[PDB]
Order: structure tokens, then C-alpha cells, then sequence
């Protein structure tokens, strides 16, 4: 069981990292803008918050995986 | 919902979902048809293999490419590729999600209409959009002012943009790409004795190209060094347990990019096209385009292409002005990485072409924004 | 119903029913005619004995072989053999059941037509099919990718197949087989004093061949060992209570397979033909054929043939490739074991040539699938 | 002085002097080695016969070809052939005169160097030159704009020229020639019963090919006519006083040229290669190449090849364009007739490669003009 759950944790960590990369790319694109469309102004904040949430989730997952080890 | 972002290319098919960092599936765009009789009973007959299984069984198949030079030549085989991508590879019904496609600039109009019809009447997607390959690169790069240099298989094009105002008169298009390099590699490998003729042998030569090639900083000096000594030699192994030994041909294949007179063509090398595109814009914006150059496409992965490009452009361009070649890693997927970002944007979610809009307005709809 | 699977060979006849593991009856394909006067009264006047009874009474008969080198020379004798097989041996009327026959590749066309006519007009079977001997071996082996090396009496042939797509240009055929080895055994046994001339004496020499022969791993070393010492000697007993003592000839008979220059022929040994067949296919499939070799036929039962075959092919072929010689036991019946399996398959039950089809289309029918 | 013009071919050797209309000597390029023991005393022990005497005594020899597919495989035999040509056949010492040789396009570099070395170090000619086989045909034809279609034994190549500016990117090369047709003739003659295996038997089959063959204008109708009636039958006599009767095979051997799928090859017929070569040149010169096609080589002597070639090209090419197939008689020697003319020209007498030039510059000299 231990090995299977460790593998599942690894898969979840990989998925979280894959999400972080795309969100960081989108925020990197949106930052350069100078007079963004009103919708983009809200979308930038939404992505900024989602990045933080994903980073804490990644931290928690890695901590749990290390704890099992 | 998630919107598929497929990139029907000239030599590979990359399909995935929005909000990701890599295509979900990637596989060659070929169709293989059996060549021989077939003697065993029970095997169950198949008319034509498509995708990666065809590449697996290339021994007894006649591989054909539905696309060439960006244009689509054979349609019944391009539809088979799309069906395989949607059902077998991605494993998602196409009805629920919209779709985004990419088409090279200056292509024939009819292509766009036919693609639209095949994507509405037959597959029944609720909304489809098509974008220029070069533009999507700039989202992935992360800037707005630049001159992209997308060089896929089949064709290579330059599209300069400034403050998000694409200049349409400066766009340049050229038909030099990986396929011609593979053919030249076959032709020059003929000299040492190694003869490759069939299509599968061309597939082997393409792998030889991918693994063992590089671009010399200078050409004549490299030829002199290779002739005098024997240090620029590499050994490669065929599927038949035979050993090829390549010498000069390591850097005579990509060199045709900068000297198109090797294949008998007449146009100028890629550096001259980039310089001409830059010098065809207005006077006030040339400095910014010089500063921020961008590379994309697989063909621009040869070790040492960035350095030679920078050297040639610096030699061609006036002094006092700084040139950089933004050539990030993983440029291979750069175009696709753009599309997903473009799908994500909230504003863009208003720009699709709904099915009823195409039903009412007609085929011309797509060309209104062309 | 059960469908007969007869395998008219060059030196033996094996006849049986489908869905079995061995032929129901097996007997030599010879026809003996009396030679002498006949003096007693009341004994049945037989024009010619056929099958095993002729082999029993070989003393006063002139045995003849209707088949030779695969081709059929005498047709009355062949029809007599078939009648004996169907009525006396199998003891089943031929009208009720269909039949499946086997014919070696690259044989003359007329053979097939004449076989069909003799199997329809005279015997009146409701359906007949004919198959290539080499192909049926792969059903018995249990694979789909390979290079069979069927070696019967009379002739030997190689047929490479890949994913159930027989390559017809790589097929090879050769006229070196057991009969030539028997004749060479007679010729070389002449040296020690033993003189065998008549046909029955040839039959005795054939038994001598079967019992006491083997293939040396290396030839010159074996000859040196046999000359220096006297350990490679065997004693055999004739029907006349006489003792033959064989020495070197134990491994000079089969050796002609690898060195056909002993008989005055010019072709290359069997290993070279196999290697040439392998190298006449495409580049991408040579590894799979290298991995899976197959042997069949009676002639490949010599102790030690597999080891020498593997050694020779490994020496000839490039390194980095793994060669295995799939040489299962009971290979003698392998071809026949294929046919029964092929009969059992449900799909194959649609591929027969019904009698009315031959009546309408004509003799060419059989050749449509050739 | 007179300059020798040798044309080392793939299946024949033609050697002569400049300013003539035919080769002084013509003989096959084979080397025969004895196969049997040799029992009589007082005879001359010959290691190997070469040239025509080998063809005379083919019964007891193992004939081998030093050249194959244009490339030279065995060098000792080739040197023996050259010595026989210079001393025994022509009967002229090679020191006094220069020499001109012919080599097919796209051949390996090493060939040229080794040929040069063997013609300088060993034979000591004062000057040597080598020319492309296709180009010399245009001197004999008498024009300057054309698309030659030289088809010798071994290989076939197309080289388009316009106003004496050879286009190198349009050159095409293919490995279908007379030897493959001879092998196919053996393979298909196997059906009627006639089995030819040994090399001398292949030589007999080659004569059968030369005498009794033709190219049908259309194929399916010809097959139907040959099957329905029995008018397409010819009788030929072997050296053994036996009569072969050939039927369909009269026009299935040369048909391989237009349908290379008979041998399992995948390339397109010769008409498609000619059309592709024409269509790979510039737009403005295609009409002139269409107007003036040229044939050379022995293989293009089949009765009726010109008509079928014209019909196929006309069907393939657009209308409004006029196609002619310049196919003069005595085309067999056309290539050689070019060389002599090229030797005569006063200007060309400045283009040789003197011995001291090779001694100083080195082996690379020959490749400077390649
Ligand atoms: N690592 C590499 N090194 C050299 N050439 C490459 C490499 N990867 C891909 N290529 C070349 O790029 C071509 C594929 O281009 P691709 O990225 O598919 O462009 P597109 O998506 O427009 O088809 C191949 O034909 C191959 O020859
Ligand atoms: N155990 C054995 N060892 C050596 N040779 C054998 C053996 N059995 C049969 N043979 C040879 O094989 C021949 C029979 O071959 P067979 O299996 O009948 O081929 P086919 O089925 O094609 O007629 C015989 O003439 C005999 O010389
Ligand atoms: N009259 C003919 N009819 C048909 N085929 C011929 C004829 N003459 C020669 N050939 C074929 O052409 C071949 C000889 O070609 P050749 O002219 O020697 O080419 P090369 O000069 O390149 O050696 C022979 O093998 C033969 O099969
Ligand atoms: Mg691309
Ligand atoms: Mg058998
Ligand atoms: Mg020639």
C-alpha cells in the first residue's frame, strides 16, 4: 500500500507542477500589458491568486511525500 | 469546459487541451498503405494504417504525407488523421469542446474554407477558430514587439509585429525546410556509398539528420579543418546492425539554409530574408525589431544556429545597434504553447465562430478576419 | 463433417483428418512392378503393387517413384497412389468430404491444373484447396514473423514472411535434398568395398543414412580426428546377416548440404541461401527475420544441424544481432500439422473452391489466388 | 597521335580509337575461373580466362562480373580486364597515348580516385580524362538542348541539359536495368518447366532475352489477346538441340521497366522519372526539353519502346505541347560515339589531366571538375 500511495502522491505532484508552469506563463504574458482590457484586469488577479494556492498545495504534497519517506 | 488546441503541422501532429504546458499527444502525420499480398488467414485486413503504428510497421507499407509545403494535397487522408487524433489518441468526443487550429500565412483561401467545412459538417464541433502560426509564438515568448522566424517542416516564414500591430506588407514566406534537408542528406550521403531510396530509408535518413548534425560558425574554415584532420567523424548504427560513418556531411545539410544555391534554388539565405523584412518596415521601429528577434519551429534546433544567425545579422546590419536572438529552449512546441495561452484568455472567449454563425453567414465568415 | 488433409510429398505420403495431432496413415509413395515370370498357379495376378506392400516385397519388384523434385512425372501411378490412400488406407469415401493439398512454391502451372482436374472429374470431391508447403509451417510453429526453411525430400525452399505479408521476390528454391544424399552415400560407400546398385539396395542405403549420420560442428577438425583415431566407427547389419562398418562417411553425407560442390553443383550451401533471402528483404525487417528462423521437413533431423546452422549464420551476419534457430521436435510432420490447423479455422471455411465454381470459371480458377 | 576512348561499361567493354565510327574491339566484361580438376598433362595451366574466351568455354567455368550497378566491386579482375583490352585486344602500348573513360553520374567518389591511380601508377598513360556517360550522348545526337535517357546494363539515369548548362539538381538515377530483366526472365520462365540456374544458363537466358522480346503498346489488351489465341508464341533452340516455346513472357520481361512493382521495387516506371526530371527544371525551359528527348544504351533496343514512351509521356504531360522521342538507330554505341567526337575537338585537347598535374596536386585533382 505504501508504494502505491507514494506513487499517487508523485503523480499529484507532477500534475500540480504542470499546472503551475502554465499559470506562470500566462501571468508572464499578462504582466507586460500596459492598458489591459477590463476583463484582463480581473483575470490577472484571479491567476495571481491561483498561483499562490497551487504553490501551497505543492508544498503540502511534497511535505506529505517526504513524511511517508 | 476545456478547449482543444490542435496544431496540424506539415511533419508532425500535436494535440492537447488548454491550460497545459505540453501537447497531450504528439505523433507523425503520415498514412501507410499495405504493399504486399497477405497470406495468413484470420489476421483481419486493414486498408491503411495511420499515425504511429504506420511508423512502427514501415517495412511493408507505402508511407504518404497528406500535407506538403503547408498546403493540404490529399483530403480523405487528412480527415483520417483528424479522426484518429480526436478519437483514438485524445479519447475525447469532439462535440462538447470547441477547437483552435493553426495555418501558415499567405496560404490559399480555399484551404481555410475546406478546413472549416470539414470541421463543422462532419465532426460537428460547436465552435472553431484558426490562427496564424507566427503570431502564436509571441504569446509563448512573452513579448509584444518582435520579428518571429517560425521555421517548421515544409515552409519558413517571417512576420514582424510592433506593439501588437502586425505589419502585413513585411511578411515573408519561403519553401525551404526540413524535408529538403532530408533529401539533400540522402543525395550527399550517396557519395560515400550509402544508397537510400525507399520512403522508409528516407525515414531512417531523417533520424540520422536529427541525431548527428550541427551548424558551423564559419563554413570554409570548417571544411578545411575536416579535410586536413579526421576529428569531425561520427558513427551511427542502422536498424540492420550496420555502421555508417559520417564526415563533412554533418554540417553540409543545414548549411543549405544559409546558401540555398546548393539545391538549385535562387532565393537568399534566411539571414537575408530577416534583414529584408526588418528593412521593409518604417524607419522608427527597426531598432526595436533588431533588438528582439525570435526563433521557433523544430528546424531551428541545430546546435549553433543562434550564434551564426547573430553573427550574420550583425555583419549585415549597421553598427551602433544591438542585436539579440531570443532562442529559448523547448522552442519546438513554442507555437502550440501560444495557442493554449490564447485559448485561456478571457477576452478571446468572445471571438470564436459559433456554428450558427457559419450556417447563416456562409463560408466567407472565416475570411472576414483574415 | 471432417475435411481430409493429405500431403502428397516427394518421398512419403501423409494422409489424415482435420483436428488431429498426427497423420492417420503414413506410407512411402512408390509403385513396384513385378520383374520375373511367375510359375505357380492359383496366386492372384497383380499388375503392380503400391504403397507399403511393395516396400515389403522389394526383392522381386522394380520400384519407381511417380514424383521427383516436387514435379509430378508419371500421372497413372500418382492416381493409383491417391486411390490407395483414399480407399484402402484411410477407408473413407472421398465424395462426402473436401480435401486440402500442398504444393511447393515456384512449381509449374500445369501441375496445379492437372491435379485439380484429377481431383474433380475422377474422384468427385465437393471442394478442394491447395496451399504452399512453407506457409503451413508457420501455423504449426505458432508465430507470424519468420523465415521458414522447409527441407523435404526432392527440393528445399525458403519463404520469408513478416506480419502475415509474404514477400514473393525473396523466395528461394533449390534442388538439393535427401535423394541426392542417398546417391552420394552409395557413391562414397563404394570406396570401402560395399557396392549397392539396384533400387532395393538404394532403399537399404536410405535406412543406413537415416540411422547412422550426424553433422559435424566443424569439418576439417572432424576429419582429422576420424583419421587419427578409430572412435568414429559404427557397425550396421544388412538383411543378409552381414556387417557394414562405416567411418568418415557418417558426416560426409549430410555435409553436402553446406558444400554443394561435392555433387558437382555450383549453388551455395543452405546457410548462404538463407542469408541472401534475409538480405533481399527491406532494411527495417531484417532483425525480426534474424531473430526467428524455422526449420521443417524430414531432412533437417540430422543430429547437430541446428548448432551448425546457428554458428554459420552468426559468422555470416553482422554482430549486435541475435540469431535463434527455432527447431522444435516432431518437425517431420510440421507441414502437415499446419494444414489441419488451417482446416479448423472458421474463416478458412469460406475459401474453398466449390465444384460448381470450377465447372463455371474453368481451370484458371486455382491460379487466381496463386 | 590518336587518343584511345575506352568505355568500361556494366555488361560490355567497348574500346577504340578517336576519329572512328565504331569501337575497334567489343567484348563482354567477365572473368571465368576453372571449376574442375584437370587430368591431362602438357596443357597450359591458366588461373583465369578473361573476355571472350571465357564466354566460349562457359561450360566448365564460374563466370564473375567485376562491375555491378556501375560501381566496381572487385579490383584485381577489373585490372585484368583493362590489361587484356590494352595489350591482347587493341594491341597498342598504353604509354604513348592518352585515354578517355566514362563513369555514370552520382557514383561514389572513391571509385574515381582508385581508377585514376590504377591508370597512372600501374599503366603509366601520359594523360587521362573521365566524363559523364549521359553528356557524351548529346554530342552523338547532334544537339545542345535535351534530356538524355541513357539506360545501360546495371543502371539507368536521366540528365537534362539546356544550352550547354547541365542542371545538376534535376539528375535522376535508378537501379533497374538489363540484369534485373534477365533474372526476371529466368524466374518467369520457371513456370513453363524450363529451369535455368547456373551462370552459363543465365548467359543463355540473356540471349533468349535479346532475340525474342518486344514491348506491347498497351498491356492488358495484349495479355487478353495472348490468352485467347495462340499467335504470340515463338520457338527457340538451345545449344543442346532442345526447343523452348515462349508465349506471354515475350512482353512481360521488358514491361518491368514501366511497372517496377513486378520485382518488389517501389520506384515509379521510367516515364514517371522522365516526367519528374522535366518538371523539376525551371518553367521557361520545359517546352524545349519536352520537344527533344533522347535515348541511348543497349537496353532501349526493344522493338516498340519509342512508341510506348511517347504515348505515356503524352498522356502524362499537358496538351498544347509537342513531344518527340529522338531514337536514332545504332543507339547502342551512342555513348562511345560521343567520346570519340569529344576527343577530336581541338579545344578539348587542353582539358586533360597530365601526369605531373596528378603527381603534384594529388588525388583530389579529378574531383575539381566533378
Ligand atoms: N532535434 C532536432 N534536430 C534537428 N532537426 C530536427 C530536430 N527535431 C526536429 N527536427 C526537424 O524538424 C522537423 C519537424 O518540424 P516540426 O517541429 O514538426 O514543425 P511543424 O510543427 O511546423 O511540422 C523534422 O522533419 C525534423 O527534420
Ligand atoms: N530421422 C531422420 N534423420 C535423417 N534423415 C531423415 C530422417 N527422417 C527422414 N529423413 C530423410 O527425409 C526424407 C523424407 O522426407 P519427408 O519428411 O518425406 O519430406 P516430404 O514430406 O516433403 O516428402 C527421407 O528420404 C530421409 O532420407
Ligand atoms: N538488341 C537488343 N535487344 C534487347 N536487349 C539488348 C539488345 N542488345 C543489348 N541488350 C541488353 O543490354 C545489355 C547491354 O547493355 P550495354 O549497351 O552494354 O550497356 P553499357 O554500355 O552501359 O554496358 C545486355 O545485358 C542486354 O540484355
Ligand atoms: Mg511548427
Ligand atoms: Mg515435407
Ligand atoms: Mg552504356
Amino acid at each position: 500500500d505504501l508504494k502505491g500511495q507514494l506513487a499517487k502522491l508523485e503523480l499529484h505532484l507532477n500534475k500540480t507542477n504542470g499546472q503551475i508552469t502554465a499559470t506562470e506563463r500566462t501571468i508572464n504574458y499578462l504582466n507586460k500589458l500596459k492598458n489591459p482590457d477590463p476583463k484582463t484586469k480581473t483575470q490577472l488577479i484571479e491567476l495571481t491568486e491561483k498561483l499562490i494556492k497551487l504553490k501551497q498545495e505543492f508544498e503540502t504534497t511534497i511535505n506529505s511525500q517526504h513524511e511517508i519517506s | 469546459t476545456t478547449a482543444l488546441v490542435c496544431d496540424n503541422g506539415s511533419g508532425l501532429v500535436k494535440a492537447g487541451f488548454a491550460g497545459d504546458d505540453a501537447p497531450r499527444a504528439v505523433f507523425p502525420s503520415i498514412v501507410g498503405r499495405p504493399r504486399h499480398q497477405g497470406v495468413m488467414v484470420g489476421m483481419g485486413q486493414k486498408d491503411s494504417y495511420v499515425g504511429d503504428e504506420a511508423q512502427s510497421k514501415r517495412g511493408i507499407l507505402t508511407l504518404k504525407y497528406p500535407i506538403e509545403h503547408g498546403i493540404i494535397t490529399n483530403w480523405d487522408d487528412m480527415e483520417k488523421i483528424w479522426h484518429h487524433t480526436f478519437y483514438n489518441e485524445l479519447r475525447v468526443a469532439p462535440e462538447e469542446h470547441p477547437t483552435l487550429l493553426t495555418e501558415a500565412p499567405l496560404n490559399p483561401k480555399a484551404n481555410r474554407e475546406k478546413m472549416t467545412q470539414i470541421m463543422f459538417e462532419t465532426f460537428n464541433v460547436p465552435a472553431m477558430y484558426v490562427a496564424i502560426q507566427a503570431v502564436l509564438s509571441l504569446y509563448a515568448s512573452g513579448r509584444t514587439t518582435g520579428i518571429v522566424l517560425d521555421s517548421g517542416d515544409g515552409v519558413t516564414h517571417n512576420v514582424p509585429i510592433y506593439e501588437g500591430y502586425a505589419l502585413p506588407h513585411a511578411i515573408m514566406r519561403l519553401d525551404l525546410a526540413g524535408r529538403d534537408l532530408t533529401d539533400y542528406l540522402m543525395k550527399i550521403l550517396t557519395e560515400r556509398g550509402y544508397s537510400f531510396v525507399t520512403t522508409a530509408e528516407r525515414e531512417i535518413v531523417r533520424d540520422i539528420k536529427e541525431k548527428l548534425c550541427y551548424v558551423a560558425l564559419d563554413f570554409e574554415n570548417e571544411m578545411a579543418t575536416a579535410a586536413s584532420s579526421s576529428s569531425l567523424e561520427k558513427s551511427y548504427e542502422l536498424p540492420d546492425g550496420q555502421v555508417i560513418t559520417i564526415g563533412n556531411e554533418r554540417f553540409r545539410c543545414p548549411e543549405t539554409l544559409f546558401q540555398p544555391s546548393f539545391i538549385g534554388m535562387e532565393s537568399a539565405g534566411i539571414h537575408e530574408t530577416t534583414y529584408n523584412s526588418i528593412m521593409k518596415c518604417d524607419i522608427d521601429i527597426r531598432k526595436d525589431l533588431y533588438a528582439n528577434n525570435v526563433m521557433s519551429g523544430g528546424t531551428t534546433m541545430y546546435p549553433g544556429i543562434a550564434d551564426r544567425m547573430q553573427k550574420e545579422i550583425t555583419a549585415l546590419a549597421p553598427s551602433t545597434m544591438k542585436i539579440k536572438i531570443i532562442a529559448p529552449p523547448e522552442r519546438k512546441y513554442s507555437v502550440w504553447i501560444g495557442g493554449s495561452i490564447l485559448a485561456s484568455l478571457s477576452t478571446f472567449q468572445q471571438m470564436w465562430i459559433t456554428k450558427q454563425e457559419y450556417d447563416e453567414a456562409g463560408p466567407s465568415i472565416v475570411h472576414r478576419k483574415c
